[PDB]
C-alpha cells in the first residue's frame, strides 16, 4: 500500500522534478554530503498499480544540501544519462546550480561572497523566462536569508545579472508565481507577505532612459494580525511559509508555526485573466483573508499543496510522525491520513497528485492517496 | 542665558505601568446619593478634571500615589513611587466609582505612623463626605480581600446649607472645609463607630497687621488654604486678599496682614503653598496685568505667631506668545536645608491644552533669580523599499510608539467602527489584540480595485488609500490624546528627589537635558552662545557637528530606512570588504545619490579650512558619550520606575543615533573625496569610524527593544515588564548612594548610557548580556527577533544555538553548536547560561574540554528530543577525548547508550 526505502546519510530536503516533463518521475534527496537521484518506477510485478522508488546515483558535493529545486534544463538520453541542472542552498550559506551527467559534477555557479548571502538561506526557486517568441530567453534562481534579503539571479545568455533587496526581517520563503514567471511571493518571519515584480525596473528604467521608477513591490499581506477567525491566542507566532495557489497563481496560502493557515483568491483561476471573475460582480474586495483555519498541529514546515486540486493542502507535525490533509472548505472535519510514528525531516507530492514523497531521519516513503 | 526644562511624560493607562488589572471598588450607597459623542466618551472617561500625588514621607518607604477623577464618577490611584521599596510589587491600579462626582479640590489625604495606612477624604457634588481606607494589598494581590470598614460615609450638617469649596486634611481625622459663599468648619470623625461632629470656626481675626443677593460671597470666603506642621496652624487667604494664620490647637485666628489690591477673580488657581523640608516658609502669588508677581514669607513661632516677609515680587519670564493669555495652574516651593537663604520656586503656566513649567534659583543678600523654562510644542512616502516594511508596519509602529494613552486609540477605534458598552470590550483586550484590532479594522475597510485594462489590479491607488486611511486613524488618536495634556497640577516629592507633574491623563517629571538633546535641536549660533568659551577646538568642533546634522537632513525617510539596513549589515557582517572599500560603496549608494555638489564642495572646503577638524570632532565625540556612573543598586526598581527610564532612553537613545550617522555619512564622504589636504587632514580615522559604528550598533540595537514586547504566561521587576527595554532598564537599576537630593531615575539612565558607551578590550559585550538575561527569563521570542545583534565571540555564538533550539530551529542550532566551543568558558562566572557546562566541567577537573563541551550538547539535544544530534555529539565527545579520565570516559559511555536506544 506504501512504498519504503533506507537512507545511508542523514537528509534535510525532499523535491519533485515537475519542471521538467521527460524527468517528471524523478526525487531528489538533498543530504550531509550531497544529492541523491531516485527514480519513481510504475512496475510492481505482481501484476498491480503501486510506485516503488529506485535509488540512481548519489551527486557528491562534499557537504549539506538544505534547500534544493530541479531546473527545466533537466533532461534524459540515451549507457542511459541524466543531464541534470539543481538549484541548491548549501551549509556555507551558498546559492548554487549544479550541472550534472548522472553522478559527475561538471560545473557548480556559486553565488556567494559579497554578492551572495551573509547567514542561513532558507528558501530558493528557479522559474523560465521567455523572450518575444517562445525561445528561452533567461533563468532566474530568487533566494532569501536570515540576512533579511531577497536575491534575484538572473542567468542571461550574456552572463549573470543579480540583485539584492531588503526585507523588514528574516526571509523564510520565497516562490515564483506558477504561469507568471515575472512575480514572485516572499514570506518574511514577521508574516509580512509581500508580491514582488523583479521585472518592472529592467525594462523600462534599469537598462537605459528615461529612468521613471516602478514601485516593484505590489502588495504586503499580513498574516499574524489577521488570524484568530481561527482561533489562535499563539503567544508570538511566525510564518513558516506561504505558497501561490492553483496552475495560475490565482490563490495565496499562508502556514504559520501554529498550525494557523490563511488563504487569498487574488486572481483569476485562469491563463490569461488576473482579475478573478468573483471580483467582476460583487465589487472590489479588501484584502482581509477569504477563508482560515488552523491544523490540528503546529506546522514546522509549512504548508505543502496539493500540485492539482486548488482546495487541498497537507501539513505535517514533524516532531510525531503525523501529516493531516486539509480542504480548506471544508470546516472542522479532521483527517490525519498519514500516521508513522517517527519524525518527519522533509515531504513533497508527486508531480501527479498521486503520492506522497517523506524523508525520515532512517527511510524514504512513498505513499499514495485518493481523494 | 536661561537653561532649558524637559519632561518624562508617562500615560495613566494600565499598559504603560506595566499593571495586571484593576481593583474596582464601590463606596456604600445612601438615600440622597445623589446625581461629538465619541469626543464627549473620551472626555467624560479618559480627561480628568482634577489630580495630584501624595506621598506618605514617613512608611517604610514612602508610597507616592497618583489619584485623578473623572465625569464618569471615578477615582483612580496609580502607584508613581521611584523609590525602591522592601515591598512586592505593585501590578494593580484602583478605581473607586461614586454614586455622585467627586468635586474639584475634593479630594484629600492622610497619613496614619500606627496601622501603616492611608486615608482619603472624598466630597462629591452630592456633598457626601467619603473616608476611605487604602490597603497597600490593592495594588499588589489580584481581586484583595476588602475590610469591611474601608469606606465610612458621612453626610456633615454644614454641608445642607452651604456649599464645600476647599479642603485641608489635618490628620488622619480631623478635616477643615471652606464654603464657597464664605465660612470654615473643622469636621473630626471618630473611625472607630461612624460618627462625626463638627466645630464652627469664627475667622477670629481681632487686629491684622500692615506695612443682598442669594448667591454672593463674604470677604473673609476662603480662597486658598494650606496645613502647617509641626506648628498645629492653618495659613488662609480671603476673597479681600488677608493673609490669616489660624490656631488649630485653639481654632482661633493668632494672626493677620492685609496685602495690596488688585483684581483678582474670576480664574481658580492656588494662591498659597509651603515648603516640604520645614513647614516654615509660605510662597504667595499676586495676580498682575501681566503674568503677576510671588511673595515669600518667614512664619516664626514663639502661642503667638508671626508671618514675617522675605519678598516683595518675584517677577516670572515671559511664556511665548502674549496676545493669547496664559493662566498660573499650579506651584511649589522648596528649600534647600543649608539653611533658609536658598529656595526653589517651580511654576506651571496653563493655556487652554498648552503648558509652561518655569525653575526659579532664588537666594538672598543679606536677592539674585536664575531662571530656567520649558518649550514645549509625521510624513512618509509610499514606501519603495522593504527595509522597514510596508504602510501598514510603519504606521503601526509610529501609533503604538507615540506616548499616547491607549484609550484614545480603543475609543478611536470605536469611530472606525460601529457605544459605552463597547469601550470596556476593548478593556479587556490585550495590547497585541488592540494592535492587531487597530490593523484588522484599517485593512478591512479598503477596497483594491482593478485596472486599467482590466489586466491586474491598481496597486499604486491602493497604497495611497491604505496610507490615508492610517492618517485619519493617527491624527483622531492624537486629537482625543491631546485632550488628555491638560495640565492640572504639580508635586514636589521631597521622599525622592522629583518633582510630579499631573496632566489629564498623563504623569510627568521634569529633567534637565543632556548634552546630546542639546546638540539634536536647532541652532547653530544658540549653541555656540555657550560661554564663553573663548576658543577653538570647542567653537570648530560645534561647528563641525552641525556639518554632520546639516548631511544628516539631506536623507529622506525612505532613504534613511536604507541607510540603517545597509549599517545593520555592516555591524552584522563586519567582515566583506576592507574598511575603506565599505565607506566608498556606502558614499556611492547612500550619500552620493542625496548630496547636491554644491553642498559636498562646501563641505570639503569648511572641512579644510579647519585647524586639525580630525580631533576637534574626536573630543567633541568624547564629550557627548561621556558620563558619569552611579551605584548599581540592591534591590528592586517599581514597574514605574522601569517604564519612566524606558521613554527616556528611547528619546534619548534616538538623537544619539541621528548623531552618530551624521559623524557616519561625513566621515563616509571624506574618504570618498580626491583632495589630498582634506583627506591628510583625516589620515587615520578608522579607528574613529569603527567606534562609531560600534556605538551605532549598540544604540540602534536598543533601539530596536524600544517597541519589543515581552511575552506572559529578587529582582521581580524583570519577570513583570512590558518591554524589551524596560527590561534593559531594570538591569541598569541604580541610585546615588552619598546625595538623597539625586533620584533613582536619573541614576538608572546615566548608568544605563554609561553601560552603552564606556568600553574596553576585557568588557563583555552589551548584547550578549541583555540577550543571556532575556533567555534566562524564558523571553524566547525577543531573543530570536535580537538575534542577528549577537557578535561572533563563542559565548555568543552557543547563545544563538540556544535560542534557534529554543524556536525549533533544530539545524541552525547544531549548525552554531558546531562552530564555537566553550572550552575557554569553563571558568567564567557572568553568564548563567554557561553552569551547564561548567559543572560538567568542574567534574572532570577541567580537563578534556572539548569531549566537556560534546557531552553538554549530547544531554543538550537530548532534552529537546533531537536523538540523532545528541547521539553524533555523544560520539564527538567519545572521540574528542585527549587525555586519559576512566570517570569521564564512563559518562560518555553512559550518555552513548542512552541516546543510540533513543534514536533507535
Amino acid at each position: 500500500n506504501q512504498y519504503q526505502l533506507p537512507l545511508n546519510v542523514r537528509p534535510y530536503t525532499t523535491t519533485w522534478c515537475s519542471q521538467s516533463p521527460s524527468c517528471s518521475n524523478l526525487l531528489a534527496i538533498g543530504h550531509d554530503t550531497g544529492i541523491t537521484i531516485y527514480c519513481a518506477s510504475e512496475e510492481q510485478t505482481p501484476g498491480s498499480t503501486g510506485l516503488t522508488l529506485q535509488e540512481l546515483f548519489t551527486i557528491q558535493t562534499g557537504l549539506p544540501t538544505l534547500h534544493l529545486s530541479f531546473s527545466s534544463s533537466c533532461s534524459y538520453s540515451e549507457s542511459p544519462v541524466y543531464s541534470l541542472f539543481l538549484a541548491c542552498v548549501c551549509q556555507d550559506n551558498t546559492v548554487r546550480l549544479i550541472i550534472t551527467k548522472n553522478e559527475t559534477i561538471i560545473t557548480q555557479h556559486v553565488l556567494g561572497g559579497k554578492s551572495g548571502h551573509h547567514n542561513f538561506v532558507n528558501d530558493i526557486d528557479i522559474a523560465d523566462v521567455y523572450s518575444a517568441d517562445n525561445r528561452l530567453a533567461e533563468q532566474v534562481i530568487a533566494s532569501v536569508g536570515d540576512d533579511c534579503t531577497l536575491i534575484i539571479w538572473r542567468l542571461t545568455d550574456e552572463g549573470p545579472i543579480l540583485a539584492g533587496y531588503p526585507l523588514s526581517s528574516p526571509g523564510i520563503s520565497v516562490q515564483f508565481r506558477p504561469s507568471n514567471p515575472n512575480q514572485l511571493i516572499v514570506g518574511e518571519r514577521n508574516g509580512n507577505i509581500r508580491i514582488f515584480d523583479w521585472t518592472l525596473n529592467l525594462s523600462a528604467e534599469e537598462n537605459s532612459q528615461t529612468e521613471l521608477v516602478k514601485n516593484p513591490w505590489l502588495l504586503t499581506l499580513n498574516t499574524l494580525p489577521l488570524v484568530n477567525t481561527c482561533h489562535s491566542s499563539g503567544i508570538a507566532s511566525s510564518l513558516a511559509n506561504v505558497r501561490w495557489i492553483g496552475s495560475d497563481g490565482s490563490g495565496i496560502l499562508a502556514m504559520c508555526k501554529s498550525g494557523a493557515w490563511l488563504r487569498w483568491n487574488l486572481f483569476a483561476n485562469n491563463d490569461y485573466n488576473e482579475i478573478s471573475d468573483s471580483t467582476m460582480k460583487l465589487g472590489p474586495k479588501n484584502l482581509l483573508p477569504n477563508v482560515q483555519g488552523i491544523s490540528l498541529f503546529p506546522s514546522l514546515l509549512g504548508a505543502c499543496p496539493h500540485p492539482r486540486y486548488m482546495d487541498y493542502f497537507a501539513t505535517a507535525h514533524s516532531q510525531h510522525g503525523l501529516i493531516q490533509l486539509i480542504n480548506t472548505y471544508e470546516k472542522d472535519s479532521n483527517s490525519i491520513p498519514i500516521q508513522l510514528g517517527m519524525p518527519i525531516v522533509d515531504f513533497c507530492w508527486h508531480q501527479d497528485g498521486s503520492h506522497l514523497a517523506i524523508a525520515t531521519e532512517g527511510s524514504v516513503l512513498l505513499t499514495r492517496l485518493m481523494g | 542665558r536661561m537653561n532649558e526644562l524637559k519632561h518624562a511624560v508617562v500615560p495613566i493607562d494600565l499598559q504603560s505601568f506595566c499593571l495586571e488589572g484593576t481593583l474596582a471598588l464601590w463606596v456604600p450607597a445612601l438615600e440622597n446619593d445623589s446625581e461629538d459623542d465619541n469626543e464627549k466618551l473620551f472626555k467624560k472617561e479618559c480627561v480628568a478634571y482634577d489630580a495630584g500625588v501624595y506621598t506618605s514621607n514617613k512608611s517604610k518607604g514612602s508610597q507616592t500615589l497618583r489619584w485623578s477623577i473623572f465625569q464618569n464618577r471615578t477615582l483612580t490611584i496609580f502607584d508613581v513611587s521611584l523609590n525602591s521599596k522592601k515591598e512586592p510589587l505593585s501590578k494593580f491600579n484602583v478605581k473607586i466609582h461614586f454614586p455622585s462626582n467627586v468635586m474639584k479640590d475634593g479630594v484629600a489625604f492622610s497619613f496614619s505612623e500606627h496601622s501603616d495606612t492611608t486615608i482619603i477624604y472624598a466630597i462629591t457634588h452630592a456633598r457626601v463626605l467619603y473616608y476611605i481606607r487604602l490597603s497597600k494589598t490593592w495594588f499588589q494581590l489580584p481581586d484583595a480581600r476588602l475590610d469591611d470598614d474601608w469606606c465610612l460615609c458621612y453626610r456633615p450638617i454644614s454641608f445642607l446649607n452651604q456649599k464645600p469649596d476647599l479642603m485641608a486634611a489635618i490628620s488622619t481625622s480631623e478635616i477643615c472645609v471652606s464654603f464657597f459663599n464664605g465660612g470654615l468648619t473643622k469636621i473630626i470623625l471618630n473611625p472607630k463607630d461612624a460618627s462625626h461632629y463638627e466645630q464652627h470656626i469664627d475667622d477670629s481675626s481681632y487686629l491684622f497687621s500692615l506695612k443682598f443677593k442669594a448667591d454672593y460671597r463674604s470677604p473673609n470666603t476662603i480662597i486658598s488654604m494650606i496645613f502647617l506642621s509641626t506648628y498645629n496652624v492653618l495659613v488662609m487667604l480671603s476673597l479681600d486678599y488677608k493673609l490669616k494664620v489660624l490656631d488649630l490647637s485653639t481654632n482661633q485666628c493668632v494672626e493677620t496682614i492685609e496685602l495690596s489690591q488688585t483684581i483678582l477673580p474670576l480664574q481658580s488657581f492656588p494662591y498659597l503653598t509651603s515648603d516640604h523640608t520645614t513647614n516654615s516658609f509660605i510662597a504667595l502669588y499676586y495676580p498682575d496685568n501681566s503674568h503677576g508677581s510671588f511673595s515669600i514669607y518667614k512664619l516664626n513661632a514663639n502661642f503667638k505667631l508671626n508671618v514675617v516677609i522675605e519678598k516683595g515680587i518675584i517677577p516670572p519670564s515671559l511664556p511665548d506668545d502674549e496676545f493669547i493669555p496664559w493662566m498660573l495652574s499650579d506651584f511649589q516651593l522648596i528649600s534647600s536645608e543649608g539653611s533658609q537663604s536658598k529656595f526653589l520656586l517651580i511654576i506651571a503656566w496653563k493655556s487652554n491644552l498648552n503648558t509652561v513649567i518655569q525653575k526659579c534659583n532664588l537666594s538672598l543678600d543679606q536677592f539674585s533669580c536664575v531662571w530656567s523654562h520649558s518649550l514645549d510644542s509625521t510624513f512618509f512616502d509610499v514606501p519603495t523599499n522593504m527595509s522597514s516594511g510596508d504602510i501598514s508596519e510603519i504606521w503601526l509602529q509610529h501609533i503604538f510608539a507615540h506616548n499616547t494613552s491607549i484609550e484614545s486609540i480603543q475609543v478611536a477605534l470605536l469611530s472606525f467602527q460601529n457605544s459605552k458598552n463597547k469601550l470596556d470590550k476593548f478593556g479587556a483586550l490585550t495590547i497585541s489584540e488592540l494592535k492587531n484590532a487597530v490593523l484588522s479594522s484599517i485593512v478591512s475597510t479598503i477596497q483594491i480595485e482593478p485596472n486599467s485594462d482590466l489586466t491586474g489590479y491598481d496597486y499604486y491607488e491602493y497604497k495611497r488609500l491604505l496610507y490615508n486611511e492610517w492618517e485619519r486613524f493617527a491624527k483622531l488618536v492624537a486629537y482625543l490624546d491631546h485632550f488628555g495634556d491638560e495640565i492640572l497640577s504639580i508635586n514636589f516629592d521631597p521622599s525622592n528627589a522629583v518633582t510630579y507633574i499631573n496632566y489629564a491623563n498623563k504623569v510627568a517629571f521634569i529633567r534637565d537635558p543632556y548634552l546630546i538633546e542639546s546638540f539634536d535641536e536647532e541652532p547653530l549660533t544658540k549653541l555656540i552662545s555657550s560661554l564663553e568659551t573663548d576658543d577653538p577646538s570647542l567653537i570648530e568642533g560645534y561647528q563641525i557637528l552641525d556639518l554632520g546634522r546639516s548631511l544628516h537632513s539631506c536623507m529622506s525617510f525612505s532613504t534613511l530606512s536604507e541607510i540603517r539596513y545597509s549599517l545593520r549589515e555592516l555591524v552584522q557582517d563586519l567582515p566583506s570588504y576592507s574598511l575603506f572599500d565599505t565607506l566608498w560603496v556606502f558614499y556611492d549608494k547612500h550619500i552620493y545619490p542625496n548630496v547636491d555638489p554644491d553642498y559636498i564642495s562646501t563641505l570639503i572646503d569648511t572641512l579644510v579650512s579647519l585647524e586639525n577638524p580630525m580631533r576637534d570632532i574626536d573630543s567633541l565625540i568624547q564629550r557627548l558619550r561621556s558620563f558619569d556612573i552611579y551605584n548599581h543598586s540592591a534591590q528592586s526598581p517599581s514597574l514605574f520606575l522601569c517604564a519612566s527610564v524606558a521613554r527616556v532612553l528611547d528619546s534619548i537613545l534616538k538623537k544619539f543615533q541621528v548623531s552618530i550617522e551624521g559623524f557616519i555619512f561625513l566621515l563616509s564622504l571624506i574618504t570618498s573625496q580626491q583632495d589630498y589636504e582634506l583627506q591628510s587632514k583625516f589620515a587615520g580615522c578608522d579607528k574613529l569610524f569603527l567606534s562609531l559604528l560600534e556605538d551605532w550598533r549598540l544604540v540602534s540595537f536598543l533601539l530596536e527593544n524600544s517597541a519589543l514586547l515581552l511575552e506572559k504566561f529578587t529582582m521581580e521587576a524583570l519577570a513583570s515588564v512590558n518591554t524589551a527595554l524596560q527590561f534593559f532598564s531594570a538591569l541598569n537599576y541604580s541610585e546615588c548612594f552619598s546625595e538623597s537630593q539625586i533620584s533613582p531615575l536619573h541614576a538608572t539612565v546615566i548608568s544605563s548610557l554609561s553601560a552603552i558607551f564606556i568600553r574596553d578590550d576585557t568588557e563583555n559585550d552589551l548584547v550578549t548580556e541583555l540577550v543571556e538575561k532575556l533567555f534566562l527569563f524564558k523571553q524566547y521570542n525577543a531573543c530570536m527577533q535580537l538575534i542577528g545583534w549577537l557578535n561572533s565571540d563563542p559565548i555568543a555564538v552557543y547563545l544563538k544555538a540556544l535560542i534557534y533550539l529554543k524556536s525549533k530551529e533544530a539545524v541552525k542550532a547544531v549548525r552554531c553548536f558546531k562552530t564555537t566551543s566553550l572550552v575557554l568558558y569553563s571558568h567564567t562566572s557572568q553568564f548563567a547560561v554557561l553552569r551547564e557546562f561548567q559543572e560538567i566541567a568542574e567534574k572532570y577537573h577541567h580537563q578534556n574540554l572539548l569531549s566537556c563541551y560534546y557531552l553538554h550538547l549530547s544531554k543538550k539535544l537530548f532534552e529537546e528530543s533531537a536523538y540523532i544530534d545528541a547521539l553524533e555529539f555523544s560520539l564527538l565527545a567519545d572521540a574528542s577525548k585527549e587525555t586519559d579520565d576512566e570517570d569521564l570516559s564512563i559518562a560518555i559511555t553512559h550518555e552513548t547508550l542512552k541516546t543510540a536506544c533513543a534514536a533507535g
